[PDB]
């Protein structure tokens, strides 16, 4: 009965049921979690939704078995759901087979909505300069809106909703690249429920330059024939139809598991998840962030030293603008120093951190992580005010807190990496100690002074370069 | 202890046989679980129209041969899994079973276990009953796990057997 107490007690979560249905070898239990998956909170259990999936298909069919109920149960009642199940059976599969064909089994409009997407990038290839490219893209989503509105919806988007307008002509393409990522603008109408309201009617229709995201959607909006509706919202998606994007997720639940770690606690470390979808193995869409740019082409189009960027664009050291952006700059560095550091996260330069208007740091090609084979550059620490400075003490006082706090909850952090690691193929677990050299950067064993004297370390090695 | 029946537990491994019986003979459960290695024996006595019976259960296995605990008793609970539609599927072999080591003139009751398993019921409650009529067994569906009918179950069964009042 001492087993079914914890299950029947107040301990017992989404997490917590996971991490038993992953153990477990009883399928007396699998088979009793499996029934308890029900009476939590879709949204909970949503976010572990790619390890249930994975499981179900690398794990024996006792554990698929318990699953898979509850699973089909959420496909009945959301194509969204049912969706993001597809989408994910598929990309993880390289006993799946089966249960995708079903659920599939309706959603083709969503499905040709997006290997259009998907389509569109491929031809692109062909086209050897990022402007070329960008120029065969505002013409060809401009055929998308034919079909103006239809039965289809961004899966990343927060809510349901119904795509009816692409503004092609505020599109973009990232980079130079053969299978270069493209970001656009869509627009929606807002729903309270997908799977029961009809596809709006189409509005027939009759300029792109770098603005802040609130002034983008002011212009998208004024040229919008759906403008006018108060259903009305624009949502944003990068689309890379090339690029494997289950790293990405992955570290989307651990960023975004750490992000609630510190919340909990209480340290004011801050970081910045950007929603993943997977769509195949090969493909996949990200809700971009907005009002950010990478610091390298922040260098580029400034002229300026990072410092002095933060000084033209908030004001000098005694202004207010400053002093919040620094306290931000500060936070969002030390969130994700730990980030990279617990993470192993390598590949990192300017290119792949962003700054935001209110200054913080987000970084975002996490490729090259775990066991797949962060820099504190002076730059970096001037903003800071120094080596000598408070702000930057206060630095190594957070990358501290939030370790401390990183330790209070590791469980949670390592059974999401832990049982992606099952059948898989992906290259950061390529090691035979992936999860186990990951359970050691927690340091666990250490003392606080020994982690004082590890964190600091730790930003020594960051200053070499 | 006015009389001694002998009762046995069958049903495919998995089913619940043994924890029906620890709920029923000494109010305990267990999720975690340990395979029932050819026989296991528990006891409980109750009163039916006034007369004591003291119950003896034989908790058997899905160790193939246990069938020799079958002879000589005058009631068997055939049990099968609600959530496993496969073990549901064997019971008609479980009767062809008693059909062949058992006594002929032997109280069976199908027993759906699990019944808290709402939301993975792979044998409908309808579907069970209508195989139980179409036989010759008593039905009924069970929870070792929060105990629901478990008393009705056995009680179910005693009854039933002490109609067989001989004249
Ligand atoms: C490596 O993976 C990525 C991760 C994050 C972003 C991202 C997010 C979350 N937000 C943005 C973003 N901001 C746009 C918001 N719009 C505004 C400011 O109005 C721009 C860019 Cl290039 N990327 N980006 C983009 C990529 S990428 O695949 O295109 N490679 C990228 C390699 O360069
Ligand atoms: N949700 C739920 N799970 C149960 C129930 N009864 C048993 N289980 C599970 O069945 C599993 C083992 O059942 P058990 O009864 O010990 O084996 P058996 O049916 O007798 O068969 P055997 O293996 O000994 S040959 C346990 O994990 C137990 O928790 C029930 O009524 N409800």
């Amino acid at each position: 009965s001492w087993l079914l107490r914890l299950f029947e007690s107040k301990l017992f979560d989404i997490s917590m049921a996971i991490s038993y249905l992953y153990n477990s070898k009883e399928p007396g239990v699998q088979a009793y979690i499996g029934n308890r998956l029900f009476c939590f909170r879709n949204e909970d259990v949503d976010f572990y939704l790619p390890q249930l999936l994975n499981m179900y298909i690398h794990m024996d069919e006792d554990v698929g078995d318990a699953i898979k109920p509850y699973i089909v149960h959420r496909c009945r009642q959301s194509i969204n759901f049912s969706l993001q199940c597809a989408l994910l059976l598929g990309a993880y599969s390289s006993r799946g087979t089966k249960l995708r064909k079903l659920i599939l089994s309706r959603l083709a409009p969503e499905r040709e909505f997006i290997k259009s997407l998907m389509a569109i990038g491929k031809r692109l290839a062909t086209l050897p300069t990022k402007e070329q490219k960008t120029q065969r893209l505002i013409s060809e989503l401009s055929l998308l809106n034919h079909k103006l509105p239809a039965r289809v919806w961004l899966p990343t988007a927060g809510f349901d909703h119904h795509v009816v307008r692409v503004p092609h002509t505020q599109a973009v393409v990232l980079n130079s690249k053969d299978k270069a990522p493209y970001l656009i603008y869509v627009e929606v109408l807002e729903c309270e429920n997908f799977d029961t309201t009809s596809v709006p009617a189409r509005i027939p229709e009759n300029v792109a330059l770098k603005e802040p995201w609130q002034e983008k959607v002011r212009r998208i909006r004024e040229g919008s024939p759906y403008g006018h509706l108060p259903n009305w919202r624009l949502l944003s998606v990068i689309v890379k139809c090339g690029d494997d994007l289950r790293q990405e997720l992955l570290a989307f639940q651990v960023l975004k598991q750490l992000q609630s770690i510190w919340e909990q606690e209480r340290v004011p470390l801050w970081i910045k998840p950007y929603k993943i979808l997977v769509i195949s193995a090969d493909s996949g869409m990200i809700e971009p962030v907005v009002n950010a740019v990478s610091i390298h082409q922040v260098k580029k189009q400034s002229q300026l030293s990072l410092l002095d960027y933060f000084l033209q664009e908030h004001g000098s050291y005694t202004t207010e603008a400053f002093l919040s952006a620094q306290r931000n700059f500060v936070q969002s560095c030390a969130g994700y120093c730990l980030v990279c550091y617990l993470l192993q996260v390598k590949d990192r330069h300017n290119g792949n951190i962003l700054l935001d208007a209110e200054g913080h740091i987000i970084h975002i090609d996490f490729g090259f992580i775990l066991s797949s084979s962060f820099k504190l550059t002076t730059e970096f620490v001037d903003v800071m005010g120094g080596l000598d400075g408070d702000m930057f003490n206060y630095y190594k006082m957070l990358m501290l807190q939030g370790l401390i706090a990183a330790r209070k909850h590791m469980d949670k952090v390592v059974q999401i990496v832990e049982i992606m690691q099952q059948g898989s193929q992906l290259p950061c677990f390529h090691g035979s100690s992936t999860i186990r050299n990951l359970k050691e950067r927690f340091h666990m064993s250490m003392t606080e002074e020994q982690l004082q004297l590890l964190v600091e370390q730790m930003v020594d090695g960051s200053m070499r370069s | 202890y006015d009389y001694l029946f002998k009762v046995v537990l069958i049903g495919d491994s998995g089913v619940g046989k043994s924890n029906l019986l620890s709920r029923f003979t000494r109010n305990e459960f267990n999720l975690e679980s340990k395979s029932t290695i050819g026989v296991e024996f528990a006891t409980r006595s109750i009163q039916v129209d006034g007369k004591t019976i003291k119950a003896q259960i034989w908790d058997t296995a899905g160790r193939a041969i246990t069938s020799a605990y079958y002879r000589g008793a005058v009631g068997a609970l055939l049990v099968y899994d609600i959530a496993k539609h496969l073990t549901y599927e064997n019971v008609e072999r479980w009767l062809k079973e008693l059909r062949d080591h058992a006594d002929s003139n032997i109280v069976i009751m199908l027993v759906g276990n699990k019944s808290d398993l709402r939301h993975l019921r792979a044998v409908p409650t309808d579907e069970a009953r209508a195989f139980a009529e179409k036989n010759g067994l008593s039905f009924i569906e069970t929870s070792a796990l929060d105990s629901t009918n478990v008393e009705a179950a056995f009680q179910t069964i005693l009854t039933e057997i002490y109609r067989i009042v001989s004249q």
